[PDB]
């Protein structure tokens, strides 16, 4: 039952089974881009509010 | 000043009643209007340039 379970495991005992184990670490990085010369087009226009 | 036929005969005398008469000035409104929109307000000032 998951009652006897919760009872079995707190006692340490090793209940006919196993797992597994998913989590997720995550980690700031510092990146590096290279470009070619003539790529982007990035227009402008015009200023008021 | 109108005008006598003063008259022959005893008939009693005509009466100049040279009178003056007024009359009274009316009061008038003639109202007009015109929009403007909401745009043309920073406009026609000097704002969104």
């Amino acid at each position: 039952s998951p009652v006897a379970l919760y009872h079995q495991l707190k006692t340490g005992l090793h209940p006919g089974f196993g797992f597994t184990v998913v989590r997720q670490d995550r980690f700031v990085t510092e990146n590096v881009l290279f470009s070619e010369r003539a790529s982007e087009a990035y227009f402008l226009g015009q200023l008021q509010v | 000043h109108q005008p006598l036929i003063a008259r022959d005969g005893p008939h009693p005398v005509e009466q100049p009643v040279h009178n003056y008469m007024t009359k009274v000035i009316d009061r008038r409104a003639l109202n007009a209007a015109f929009s403007l929109a909401t745009e043309a307000i920073a406009l026609l000032t000097g704002e969104a340039l």
